[PDB]
């Protein structure tokens, strides 16, 4: 019937996130790649001290993916608000090293960063997430950075996941070998 | 979230987690620690997942603003009566009934429970009591399909005025089906989730089996035999008498009734009488009252007509709700359903036959797994595939040739949309197919459209309802068949479950492709290749033949899309980023002059595969055809896998252009090089530390 799921504890910004998600989806609240995009590009875009364009369907996509256990291709709503927590928080921490609005971070300005967002990669991680990530020059812009650290969060739960003895160690066939590199 | 979730999931179900053994513990709550940590702080126990809250009664009609809401108070058994019993010994009759907010069919399906006190202990725990150890909190088991979810609950009940307005014990003391009902409230989501509801639903809720309807007034002309096959198999069978608009009549010898009241069929034997053969039909009434002029109609004392004490003795012997009236008792009672038990039902008591089962998993993926009928060839060979295996035929004497028979039943699981149950339901059938012979199908193969194409079904699906699970009993020669479950229309998501019961064994497996990969063996070099992209590529490269993953990009750009933007022209730098990694060795992150020409070949053999399938300058395929793509490419997958990609490259308007296609493919064919290279004995698994997986789950 009309939407339910009520908290008393709404939220400004929140609330408007979950009108859009009935308004494009109703009773089932998710979003796809796109929609969710399109939710993300103005909350993110509209503050004239984050100098960004936006994110890129294929940041949205793994936002997607990486929420969704089905493997359905929608955004939950619930998931969304564990994200755009993240995200909210992210994007703090991404202003902080780049103060100077160039819609991208500093080279070697990065690993404080990481090591800030609750990140501190080793050596060779370093280099994998700047081979993936950083731009030409080496720099690294919200779009990237967000998705990057999406990616990676999302790949430290995986682990403990798979990891529930905890050994440190995981072993998987090919099958899941895939589906958890493919689906990110 | 994420399938590190779903597989973690998988994992533990198949160690034993949803198993009846094992019931999956909903919203993680634990009936023991709840239990416990209130045992110790000397306190009740308040469900944090099921507030004593208007939301838990309903939304707006059952709901908050209503009235039927409105005044009432949660209390707890420790007040309703004196000495509060769960439950009581043998209990002869069953005096449960509805309170002025309850419904009838639930009265069924719980009263359904009495009649077997092994099938009542596996929904509801006989370990309870609010005499020892008390705490206010009670678990019950509901199968979820195809798995048991224990759920907790608190014994607040809604009272208005003080009487119970659900679900209750018109006398005794008793409280387990009241809280029973609320368990299956909560596990719903709200005790108004449960109108709507059938009671054939509750019965498999409450069972783990498969229960099969009828409709009366056009049977199977061998129902006598399936009500004696089944009544010898402890299936719970029952029938019910349909009020159709004020509809209370005699029709015939029959009575005057016609009330929608619940019977049990618990007897079917057929007798000698005066050399007639006379197909009895006892019924039991859950509740006692008998109320049915004769024993057994038709001249009724026919106890004494050529009918020996030495069947005579047998019947009348029992007690309560004591009719056996004639199988042409077709007359009155509109319906009968009979949960067909599973194998575990019966505490391995060797009293009843047993059924064999063999339930699978399934689920339907928009551009991908989502099928259709076989009202649509295009995409019904897509829906995923399955073997039943016959070989061992039934037993009776004789009755209409072939032999096997297994009862199907197809399932649909729920996907927040559903606010009831009974709504929001899919369209579902399924078609049975006979393996002509495949050996290499014989599970190791998916199906193509030409196979249903030149192959017709048999039974299959009678229609596609818009119900629950959609059954189907059959009885087919000893042989092998394939059951494609799906929907009516195709791009229809949602998940299932596809048991089997057959009377006897039955190899059922889940037909579908192995995660093959075989394409090229491009042994490297630097001559054959020609000095052609040589010459032109080494000017490219700024001095030895490295091009990084930046300058792959826009040299690749100037080749391909002849350079007008718009639907992805060129490729995307997550492409070529990926483009790289591919024959990256090293970590240079630029690509030499042999594993460039490698790239660039092996994207030549990209485009002829994408246009072969896109007929048509648009730069636009469909997702259906990658399942296709993807086989004249070197990879093969099951079900799961091309439902990922799909999920990860697909348009909302089930679009994977040539970018998303390329490294969809590359990306693709990194990791196969990754796992193969990790796994070189063939094990079929591979080891990894956090760091490890963190430098490979980065791409």
């Amino acid at each position: 019937t009309h939407y339910s799921n009520i908290e008393a504890n709404e939220s400004e910004e929140v609330r408007q996130f979950r009108r859009l998600f009935a308004q494009l989806a109703g009773d089932d609240m998710e979003v796809s790649a796109t929609e969710l995009m399109n939710i993300l590009n103005k909350v993110v875009t509209r503050h004239p001290d984050l100098k960004t364009d936006g994110f890129g369907i294929d940041t949205c996509r793994s936002m997607v993916a990486v929420m969704d256990s089905d493997t359905t291709g929608k955004l939950g709503f619930e998931e969304f608000k564990y994200l755009w927590n993240n995200i909210k928080r992210w994007q703090a921490i991404y202003k902080q090293f780049d103060t100077d609005r160039s819609g991208t971070i500093c080279s070697s300005e990065l690993p404080g960063a990481f090591e800030a967002a609750g990140f501190h990669l080793n050596e060779h991680l370093y280099n994998m997430i700047i081979r993936r990530y950083s731009d030409e020059s080496g720099n690294m812009d919200f779009d990237n950075f967000i998705s990057c650290l999406v990616r990676l969060d999302a790949m430290f739960r995986a682990f403990k996941s798979l990891d529930k003895d905890g050994t440190g160690q995981i072993q998987v066939n090919i099958q899941e070998w895939l589906q958890l590199t493919m689906y990110s | 979230a994420g399938i590190a979730a779903k597989l973690a999931k998988d994992r533990e179900a198949a160690e034993g987690l949803g198993s009846h053994e094992r019931a999956i513990k909903y919203l993680n709550q634990d009936y023991e620690a709840l239990r416990n940590e209130c045992l110790e702080a000397g306190t009740l126990f308040q469900d944090p997942s099921f507030p004593a809250i208007p939301s838990a009664l309903g939304f707006k009609e059952l709901g908050p603003y209503s009235s039927k809401t409105r005044g009432m108070r949660w209390k707890r058994p420790t007040e309703i009566c004196a000495d509060p019993q769960f439950i009581i010994g043998g209990a002869t009759r069953t005096d449960i009934c509805q309170g002025a907010l309850g419904d009838c069919w639930l009265l069924a399906a719980i009263a359904s429970l009495t009649l077997n006190e092994e099938i009542l202990a596996r929904v509801v725990p006989l370990n309870q009591s609010f005499q020892e150890n008390y705490a206010g909190i009670f678990h019950f088991q509901f199968w979820q399909y195809g798995e048991w979810v224990e759920v907790v609950v608190d014994d607040r009940l809604p009272t208005k005025d003080g009487e119970l307005l659900f679900v209750h014990s018109a006398e005794g003391s008793e409280f387990w089906s009241a809280l029973l009902e609320k368990a299956y409230a909560k596990i719903n989501g709200c005790y108004e989730a449960l109108s709507g509801g059938a009671t054939t639903e509750g019965f498999e809720d409450f069972t783990g089996g498969i229960a099969e309807w009828y409709e009366l007034k056009k049977p199977p002309p061998n129902l006598f035999k399936i009500i004696q096959k089944a009544l010898q198999k402890g299936s719970l069978l029952g029938c019910s008498i349909d009020i159709t608009s004020a509809a209370d009549s005699e029709a015939i010898t029959f009575q005057k009734l016609v009330k929608g009241h619940a019977y049990s069929v618990t007897g079917a034997e057929e007798v000698e009488s005066n050399g007639s053969l006379q197909k009895l039909i006892r019924i039991r009434n859950p509740w006692g009252e008998v109320e049915w002029t004769g024993r057994w109609n038709d001249n009724c004392p026919s106890w004494n007509t050529i009918d020996p004490e030495e069947r005579e003795r047998l019947t009348r012997r029992h007690e309560d709700g004591e009719f056996w009236m004639s199988f042409s008792d077709f007359l009155r009672h509109y319906s009968r359903l009979e949960i067909c038990n599973l194998t575990p039902d019966t505490l391995t008591s060797d009293t009843y036959k047993k059924w064999k089962l063999t339930k699978m998993d399934g689920n339907w993926r928009r551009g991908s797994t989502a099928g259709g009928c076989r009202n649509y060839p295009n995409t019904f060979w897509m829906n995923p595939q399955y073997l039943i295996k016959l070989e061992e035929e039934d037993e009776d004497e004789e009755d209409g040739e072939s032999g096997c028979t297994f009862l199907v039943g197809l399932i649909q699981k729920h996907r927040r949309r559903q606010r009831k149950m009974g709504e929001d339901m899919h369209t579902i059938g399924f078609g049975i197919y006979e393996v002509p012979e495949e050996l290499s199908g014989q599970t190791n193969i998916h199906l193509s459209k030409n196979f249903f194409l030149t192959n017709r079904a048999r039974e299959r699906s009678d229609t596609f309802i818009n119900l629950r699970e959609v059954l189907n009993r059959f009885k087919l020669p000893p042989g092998e068949y394939i059951l494609v479950p799906s929907t009516f229309e195709p791009n229809k998501d949602g998940d299932f479950c596809i048991r089997v019961f057959s009377e006897k064994k039955a190899d059922y497996q889940a037909v579908d492709d192995e995660i093959e990969a075989n394409l090229e063996e491009f042994d490297i070099s630097e001559d054959d290749i020609d000095d052609g992209v040589r010459r032109l590529f080494a000017q490219l490269a700024g001095e030895d033949a490295e091009i990084s993953a930046f300058e792959l990009q826009t040299i690749l750009r100037r080749v391909l899309a002849k350079r007008q933007d718009i639907k992805s022209d060129g490729f995307s730098i997550e492409t070529c980023k990926i483009m790289v990694d591919m024959l990256d060795s090293d970590g240079s992150g630029k690509l030499g002059l042999k594993e460039f020409y490698i790239l660039w070949t092996k994207i030549q053999k990209y485009q002829k595969i994408y246009r072969e399938i896109d007929v048509d300058r648009s730069g636009t395929m469909n997702s259906y055809e990658m399942r296709k793509a993807l086989e004249e490419a070197g990879f093969k997958m099951p079900c799961q896998l091309h439902q990922v990609i799909v999920a990860r490259f697909a348009d909302d308007q089930l679009i994977i252009d040539f970018d998303n296609f390329v490294r969809c493919l590359v990306r693709l064919e990194t990791l196969f090089k990754i796992f193969k290279q990790l796994d070189p004995e063939n094990t079929g698994t591979i080891e990894l530390d956090l760091i490890s997986w963190l430098c490979f789950s980065v791409l």
